[PDB]
């Protein structure tokens, strides 16, 4: 059902469809190590990718729905020269009669335009002052539908924000070619990632854009702060969803010292641009494989590995002694060899037990097998401290809302631009 | 407090470039500094107030400070570390791509 | 009649050895070794003096180098001086009269010294001061033999060491006790000043005065009265030796049995006088090196030097390296700023170990501010205007002065090292020496703290041998003691910090002192009781020459390398140890 | 016997010679206020000053001896621009043969030139380096003479500094123009200061050039430090000339206080260029007319004037109490009311009795006309205080050498250009 999808292939970009979309990229079109499937666009004249259809698949009626998905992940905007500044990144306008999907400051903008000049525009708008942000440099699941005779909608992660009749709108024409390419953008060094561009001949409903989503979501996969991969051998900072004002931190070393949550953030700041919170404070949480047999380095659900600590850039070991009093016990970093028998396999979760994807957790077990329980933090005299118990495991079990159980990863990242 | 204001010195058109500090400033105005790449650890400021200034790629660290301001100050890719230079404190001026860190606890105003 | 002398010689001594057993050990024996202790004490006290005050005597008297160097070798030159002079004299007016004038000489010009302002009159002082107490140790060690039997002369003189690291903790004790204390600045006469080391001086003067009032109350060496055929005052010592031990012992009624003792049989007037002093003073000196004494007598030449250019080598050395250890510790803590611009600021502050390298000042002003280490380099100074600026190892090199003011500061032209100054002016300048002087404060108080941990190391070594002179043997325990100061010496290697410098210094100065006290044994017993002081006297002159030479040769070789001071010193300890195997044994005999 | 002498007029320059030659004065040759005699020439190509002689006068022999006379002022060489930059005063050569006056680092030069040209030279080379200098910024009388027979000779104040043999010299030509400008300074910002420009016909023996001199000094008028006229209402800086390296300093306003020379004097230093002392050093000397009917400013010879001394800008009055212990009793700046019947009238004296020029002194006498004597210092505990005594008189009866009678009266001056 889908006419145009983008999908990479062996050093190539190539279509799902069976329609054989013409596809040429530029020299300087850049690629991700680990997620080739994503795309990198630049600033440049050169970094532009051109798609052509067929000439039985142009948009040129008029009551004529359709639809399509794609994940945009966008840098923050770091100086007023990005103000007031709506460039195009995608372009099917010819003749002044066409849909176009742009960027502004914190906003997402689809236009539609009809053989009688006729502008219609959606908008998707979010905060760049906020605290932690869900847009922010992370990966945007965003797609548009388009009902000729009711609306047109924009669903961002498969939720309702915005929608705008196009009843009035007359015959919309389109291009039989596709630009992928920061179009009038007066910031020379501003470039976004794109992938998974589908198109749809039809207004999509929610029940299928939210099974899109979740087919595209790779839920069997970890995935860190920024959306990305999760991957061994690398420094990851700590967030906790339910306490995001507070970051992973030690006192002494080993079983007598423990790793507690510690605020607040600090702040970065530009003089209303942004006023985010900082993201790389705490300790690095490098993640080590035991017994996952996969060669590459992206984390799987349900593997079984260790998790080092960087102190002091010094990497010491997880572990908590399973015997002692109650099920709230203390999480610690000891000295790599120092461990003993004491608890440190830890099972990466992404998906629940129904399917449904959901944040990262993991989940400490003993060397027989046995479930001491998802990493928490409890409140021992008012301070919070790490701890692997099973009554998240109870609470999971009865539906309730777990407190705790769920972690983000925040390596550091160009997008972000927050000096170390 | 006529008094104290009439002692107050003023310093105008003040360059310092890639120097560490410390020390103790009590009742002075400085105005139309110019610092780059300067490291200011540990000092202590009373009614000390900054004027038409430029902090570029400065570091605060362990700053306290009473009855100290910021007008009319620009500061550009500066860290402020263990400090108390709260909001308050910088008056009509604009920071750009500032960091504070380990913010020290105070009173939201003065 | 070289066989009839020899025969009457034997006889004299046979003789008096028999009227000391009858005579007996006793009080006055003490008594007199508590006197030539005080005399020793005195000798022991002066080598610390100079060493001590130089920091001081730096500043208050303006002194560069070569000038510290030669105040500091300058003791030594007195005492080789004096030690022959002294020796020489002694044999013809007696031990006892030429220690006094010695003392006195001493004493008089040490006083002088302590008031002295000048340079040259200060080291013309001390060395007179040296001359006086060159002459204290043969007369000393010579006038106390010859008041002991040959049962027990070993241990008898080797307690008479004692002294000497006594007046070494004396002089390390009143260093700290006074100097410390810089602000006494006692003022009489408005161009002169008075600071605590001239009273360390004083205080260094005052045990020679003291061994002069012992001495007062003591007689003469009876042999020196036989030898010169005096006869009736002799038996009146012996008398009263014999007399104060019975009454001390307890049984003042026996007699003195001794009636006739045998004696040398003797066979423009100013001026007379003294070419006849000259005359036989030769004589002695060059009978020293006769046909009977001419072995012996080189064998002493070559154990006295080898002996005293290791000891003297490494003991000055030792705390020379310390120093450069320190120096490069000190120089390793140095911050280094590159780069540095500061426009329109007024300064007060205090830099202590910078380096500032190419800055750029304009319109600036520094009052008030003071530079220890401080190093400006590459700079440039533009319309700046410097007040109450002191500075102490501070430099200005390829630095560039532009309209600038040098107002009430102590920036002497010496500090501007291939630096430019333009329409620059100096007013105001405050008062200092032509030339920099460095200043010392608790780094003063741990070199006085090592000089008296040396010292302590002296005093088992001198205990152990004071116990077995006699019953191992001078020879033994000479090469001994010379055998572990080469093994220390090569075990100087192991040693590169200040803690492990003092031990290697505290290990050297107990290992030899049992080599010294044996050394100073075998050359009393060595000589017959006419050339007994001229030879120590010379002796003692060829040690402060070698003294000379090690303390030059090993302070030239501080900071280089540590295998040239090793393999000198090893060298000559071997060369003294073997040229002393090979000396006669004279621990059973009369002394002659 | 002269030939040109270029004096002063109303307005313009003239000759005293019977000779009448023409002068041309450029528009930038500047006159001081007081003694409008002396002309400042700077380093322009306006500033230049014309003398045409007759052709009845013009050197064309060869057997015939000449003389000049002048008195010549150079300020300080401040750099490294002035060194090795031989330029050129006064010109009088043509066809490459004449004699010139030149000047150069801390040298003045006479260069004669014959027809073959065969060059020869007298040099009076002075120091920049001395602590105190007496050609420096000052006031120097040059004399040069030329007898074509034996040699040619310099007189620095009318004493002889240099004689080079000219025997070898042929037939020597001159301009019928003689030369007045800086030729070939490459500092912009140099300049001389001239007066009493005088040539003769015959060579100058010892006797007239000390007559000359002596003529030309003016020993009826107090010179200051720089040479030029004494006046009232200016601060002056005072120098013993006994005692050069200390300043008139006070400690105390009073009876009570003393002045004193305090010392040592500064210095003032261009690395390589100049190590000079610091004049601008002490308590300034005002000096007031008391008695003296003339109009003029200018300070004579016998005149009874009052000294005001400036600490701490405010002036003050010198005066002594006539009663007390000794003769010579210790004068001091008191507040201008408080003086009473002090002994405060000084006579200024120049020349001796037989009329003999010499520094300027100050004679201390009181109300009744009875001579307390000459201002001068002596030292009490090792403090130098100032004391008018008879006992300089009475050396001076005898003919004795007085010790620290006699000052030196340095205002602030341009050529000299020390910070104050
Ligand atoms: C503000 O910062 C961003 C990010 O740069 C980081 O943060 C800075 C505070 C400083 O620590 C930098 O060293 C960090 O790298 C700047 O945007 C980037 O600037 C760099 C230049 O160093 C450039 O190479 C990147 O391409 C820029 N990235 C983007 C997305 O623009 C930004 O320029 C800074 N703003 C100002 C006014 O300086
Ligand atoms: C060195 O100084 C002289 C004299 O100037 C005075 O002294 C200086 C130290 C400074 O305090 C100045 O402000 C003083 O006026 C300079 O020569 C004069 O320079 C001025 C310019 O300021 C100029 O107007 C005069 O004509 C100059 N006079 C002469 C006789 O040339 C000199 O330039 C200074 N040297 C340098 C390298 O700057
Ligand atoms: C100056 O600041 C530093 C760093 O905070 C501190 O160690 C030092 O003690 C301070 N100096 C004084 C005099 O307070
Ligand atoms: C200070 O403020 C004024 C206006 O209030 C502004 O023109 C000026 O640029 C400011 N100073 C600086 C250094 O920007
Ligand atoms: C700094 O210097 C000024 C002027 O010399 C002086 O008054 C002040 O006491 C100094 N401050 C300190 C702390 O030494
Ligand atoms: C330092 O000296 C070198 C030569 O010794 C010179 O080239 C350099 O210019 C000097 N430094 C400065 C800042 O001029
Ligand atoms: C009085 C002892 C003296 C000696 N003649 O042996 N000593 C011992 C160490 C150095 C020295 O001169």
């Amino acid at each position: 059902t889908s006419i145009l999808s983008i999908v990479y292939k062996k050093d190539d970009l190539i279509d799902l469809s069976r329609y054989g979309a013409k596809i040429n990229i530029g020299d300087r079109v850049y690629y991700d190590s680990i997620d080739k499937n994503q795309i990198k666009l630049i600033n440049l004249e050169s970094s532009t990718i051109e798609v052509i259809l067929k000439n039985a698949i142009v948009y040129n009626s008029m009551y004529e729905n359709f639809s399509t998905s794609f994940w945009i992940k966008i840098p923050k905007y770091f100086s007023k020269i990005n103000l007031n500044n709506e460039y195009t990144i995608i372009n099917c306008i010819e003749n002044n009669s066409g849909w176009k999907v742009s960027l502004n400051y914190g906003e997402i903008i689809w236009t539609l335009q009809d053989n009688k000049q006729n502008i219609q525009r959606v908008v998707f708008k979010y905060s760049q002052m906020v605290n932690i942000s869900d847009y922010i440099n992370r990966w945007i699941f965003v797609t548009i539908t388009n009902n000729r005779l009711t609306k047109s909608k924009i669903y961002i992660n498969g939720r309702l924000i915005d929608q705008k009749p196009i009843s009035n709108l007359g015959n919309i024409h389109a291009s039989n070619k596709i630009m992928f390419k920061l179009d009038g953008c007066r910031d020379p060094r501003r470039y976004i990632m794109i992938k998974y561009f589908n198109l749809f001949d039809k207004e999509l409903n929610e029940k299928e854009i939210k099974d899109l989503y979740d087919s595209q979501s790779n839920s069997g996969i970890l995935k860190d702060f920024w959306g990305n991969y999760l991957q061994y051998d690398k420094p990851y900072y700590m967030l906790n969803l339910f306490d995001p004002n507070k970051y992973v931190d030690v006192n002494n070393i080993g079983i007598r010292g423990y790793m507690y949550l510690k605020g607040p953030r600090g702040s970065v700041v530009t003089t209303n641009i942004y006023l985010n919170s900082t993201l790389y404070e705490g300790t690095k949480f490098i993640i080590k494989k035991y017994a996952s047999g996969n060669e590459d380095n992206i984390v799987r659900n349900n593997d079984r590995v260790y998790i080092n600590v960087v102190v002091k850039n010094k990497e010491y070991r997880l572990a908590t002694n399973a015997s002692q009093a109650g099920v709230e016990k203390i999480l610690s970093a000891l000295e790599i060899p120092d461990v003993g028998n004491l608890s440190q396999v830890v099972v990466m979760k992404s998906k629940d037990d129904q399917g449904i994807r959901n944040k990262c957790k993991m989940n400490l077990q003993d060397n027989n097998g046995n479930d001491i329980g998802f990493i928490g933090f409890h409140l021992y005299d008012n301070i919070a401290k790490l701890v692997a118990s099973n009554w998240y495991n109870r609470q999971v079990g009865k539906a309730s809302r777990t407190f705790g159980c769920s972690w983000e990863f925040i390596p550091v990242d160009d997008g972000w631009g927050e000096s170390s | 407090a006529v008094d104290y204001a009439s002692r107050t010195k003023v310093f105008p058109g003040e360059r310092v470039e890639h120097v560490t500090f410390n020390f103790t400033l009590e009742n002075q105005i400085h105005r139309g500094g110019q610092y780059f790449n300067d490291k200011f650890i540990g000092l202590r400021l009373k009614s000390v107030s900054f004027e038409d200034s430029l902090f570029e790629e400065c570091y605060f660290e362990d700053v306290t400070s009473s009855n100290t301001f910021f007008r009319n100050c620009t500061f550009i890719n500066t860290v402020f570390y263990n400090t108390d230079l709260f909001e308050y404190k910088f008056v009509n001026s604009r920071l750009i791509n500032s960091t504070f860190l380990h913010n020290k606890e105070g009173c939201p105003l003065d």
